[PDB]
RNA sequence: AGCCAGGAUGUUGGCUUAGAAGCAGCCAUCAUUUAAAGAAAGCGUAAUAGCUCACUGGUCGAGUCGGCCUGCGCGGAAGA
């Protein structure tokens, strides 16, 4: 319903492969991509991917709408791309990258050095700001989640890994 | 105009310039001299009358001083000048204290020529018409 | 967080939602909200 | 007119940027500012400190605060055992930091200094006994 | 709010105003803040006043299917948000400028000004109207004729003949 | 429902007010500026606050809201 209801429009480019319950999309950039389906069936035809539910299952729809978005997520995946960035606080951070592992300092007694996994790569651009440019969306999500980690932000002076989407709270201590 | 930068606004009366104890280190702490708070403000304070309160902006870059664009006095302490009591509220809507009318606030309301949200110059007459209730005050319109 | 029997929702940013077998409150202002066993 | 020596003291600890340092000092204390020596790193970052005008890099050990530690110098500003030994990310701050220090400070007077118009400033620790 | 009532209600009103109209204004207002009332309606305490209105109604389907008081070519002018504004009394000169000298100071987006009726048409912000009672724009019109016109070319060579 | 906007002026209301300029406080809640804007929701201030909410406009484009009568399930639920 709705989300499900949707088009998808498989922009010119992407080569959309659907095998049975299998599809895999590939690009401009990303290494393809091929998730699975279950209780939706898609089906492709014309410039788009359409998907419905499929008679016997009460999943329908609810199966569907997370394919389309899935699926959705999986084309740009190879087109535009996928967003990051995560900025460091605190006096004594920063991080480094020298390859596809990014070496981080803390404040701990040790660097962390956390290695990227398969298709996501990050860079950077200043002491105390990593950004991951990677084409699934549900992996950058992770290396994010995971890097940030390391040292969530304390929530009295804001020290520690933020997104840049952060709002950090921050309050005051017990009076005296 | 713009939006915000720096002013505030906190006085007793014009009566007494620039006070100590009542403000002090109070008066002004982000930009504002204590000392020079009795300069450019009674330059056109006794320029025409002590004894309204009188706030005002307070305009601050980073030019030393601070330059406050004055305009006019709350039509609420008119009551104790131009009314009655020398108090206000105290007792208010327990009994019927004291009373106003149509003549009287008048030219109250005619001396804010550039500060009234009424092109109609004969809306903004219940404007201040709240002004001499908020304590209690009958009207004899 | 808290493990009350009845759980409730206080405040507006109190959401409530069901992951696995249990009802659970999630305040996104206030976290003393945060609620389990519900 | 009694003339002034600056020590940045407490490297040890996670402290300012020390070109806002130097600002604090130069604009509410009204006297200029000589560097003499620079920090490399602050906190559990604290390497030690590049000397301008002897052109080396003494390099800290932590903890040999109740003795005076091994003197273990770095020769080169652009040595790659700076980096080596700092790490070339710290290394590069350092060379970074010191480019715009050379655009908004000063040389070391003598005679500026015993008027008291400008103040040598070196960086240190002197619970680390580093710097002294 | 109300319905199907309400709805008419504040079109036949808002439509009344571009039929018994002096002028008329259309001006989408993308990030429109609420100094922008406090502008239009400061520029009627010493210069307007009550004898103007801009309810933002691009309620369309509204102040649209309301628009049998006769506002053809205004479909193409119902496109994506406006603030309608409508004239009654005073000349219709003066409050166009309004929006001109509001919207070029960024005060939001003017839509381009698509324009509105009176003339009954498109988009091309003019300047007839508000050079009304300004009439000394028709003493320095006559350009002197015999005598302006004169001190500038009959009058110029000397001080640029002399080459 | 999101997402784009806005949320003032008499009025810093006077007030048992050390200081109170919407929100420990009192009582009042009236009238304007207009499409909407409460002397009123929240964080929490040396006091201004800064930044955000009911309510109205825009985008989108078919449903959406909460009670009632009923069937079957969930938590509540620790012991040798
Ligand atoms: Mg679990
Ligand atoms: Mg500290
Ligand atoms: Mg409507
Ligand atoms: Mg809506
Ligand atoms: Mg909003
Ligand atoms: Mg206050
Ligand atoms: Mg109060
Ligand atoms: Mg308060
Ligand atoms: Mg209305
Ligand atoms: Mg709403
Ligand atoms: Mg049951």
């Amino acid at each position: 319903s709705r989300v499900a209801k949707a088009p998808v429009v498989v922009p010119a480019g992407v080569d959309v492969k659907i095998n049975g319950q299998v599809i895999t999309i590939k690009g401009k950039n990303g290494e393809l991509t091929r998730t699975l389906n279950d209780a939706v069936e898609v089906k492709h035809a014309d410039n788009t991917l359409t998907f419905g539910p499929r008679d016997g299952y009460a999943d329908g729809w609810a199966q569907a709408g997370t394919a389309r978005a899935l699926l959705n997520s999986m084309v740009i995946g190879v087109t535009e791309g996928f967003t990051k960035k995560l900025q460091l606080v605190g006096v004594g951070y920063r991080a480094a990258v020298k390859g596809n592992v990014i070496n981080l300092s803390l404040g701990f007694s040790h660097p962390v050095d956390h290695q990227l996994p398969a298709g996501i790569t990050a860079e950077c651009p200043t002491q105390t700001e990593i950004v991951l440019k990677g084409a699934d969306k549900q992996v950058i999500g992770q290396v994010a989640a995971d890097l940030r980690a390391y040292r969530r932000p304390e929530p009295y002076k804001g020290k520690g890994v933020r997104y840049a989407d952060e709002v950090v709270r921050t309050k005051e201590a017990k009076k005296k | 105009a713009k939006k915000v930068q720096a002013y505030v606004k906190l006085q007793v009366a014009a009566g007494m310039a620039n006070p100590s104890p009542p403000v002090g280190p109070a008066l002004g702490q982000q930009g504002v001299n204590i000392m020079e708070f009795c300069k450019a403000f009674n330059a056109k304070t006794d320029s025409i009358e002590k004894g309204l309160p009188i706030p005002v902006v307070i305009t601050v870059y980073a030019d030393r001083s601070f330059t406050f664009v004055t305009k006019t006095p709350p039509a609420a302490v008119l009551l104790k000048k131009a009314a009655g009591i020398k108090s206000g509220s105290g007792k208010p809507n327990k009994d019927k204290v004291g009373k106003i009318s149509r003549a009287q606030l008048q030219e109250i309301a005619q001396t804010k020529a550039a500060d009234m949200t009424g092109a109609d110059i004969e809306a903004m007459t219940r404007s201040i018409e709240g002004t001499a209730r908020s304590m209690g005050l009958v009207v004899e319109d | 967080m808290k493990v009350r029997a009845s759980v409730k929702k206080l405040c507006r940013n109190c959401k409530i939602v069901k992951r696995d077998g249990v009802i659970r409150v999630i305040c996104s202002a206030e976290p003393k909200h945060k609620q389990r066993q519900g | 007119d009694t003339p002034i020596l600056t020590f940045m003291n407490k490297l040890d600890r996670d402290i300012r940027d020390p070109m806002e340092l130097l600002d604090e000092v130069e604009n509410e204390l009204k006297i200029g500012c000589a560097p003499i020596t620079w920090p490399i790193g602050c906190g559990k970052l604290f390497k030690g400190v590049y000397h301008l005008y002897k052109d080396e890099t003494y390099l800290y050990q932590s903890g040999k605060g109740h003795t005076i530690q091994e003197v273990r110098i770095v020769k080169g500003l652009n040595n790659p055992d700076l980096d080596a030994a700092v790490g070339e990310d710290l290394a590069q701050q350092l060379r970074d930091e010191l480019e715009l220090v050379k655009g908004a400070s000063n040389e070391f007077d003598k005679e500026l200094f015993l008027a008291g118009e400008i103040t040598p400033v070196f960086f240190g620790t002197a619970l680390g006994n580093f710097g002294v | 709010m109300a319905l199907n009532l309400q709805d008419k209600q504040a079109i036949v009103a808002e439509v009344s105003e571009v039929a018994k109209g002096a002028l008329s204004a259309v001006v989408a207002d993308s990030r429109g803040v609420t100094v922008d009332k406090m502008t239009e309606l400061r520029k009627a305490g010493r210069e307007a006043g009550v004898y103007m209105r801009v309810v933002r109604n691009t309620l369309l389907r509204r102040a649209v299917e309301g628009t049998p008081f006769e506002c053809l070519k205004d479909a193409f002018v119902g496109p994506t948000l406006i603030a309608y504004s409508m004239e009654h009394p005073g000349a219709a000169a003066r409050l166009f400028k309004e929006f001109a000298k509001a919207n070029a100071k960024f005060e939001v987006k003017a839509a381009a000004f698509e324009g509105e009726l009176i003339p009954a048409s498109q988009i091309d912000r003019l300047a007839t109207l508000p050079t009304y009672e300004e009439a000394i724009a028709r003493l320095m019109a006559t350009m002197k004729e015999a005598s302006a016109g004169k001190l500038v070319r009959t009058l110029a060579a000397v001080r640029d003949a002399k080459e």
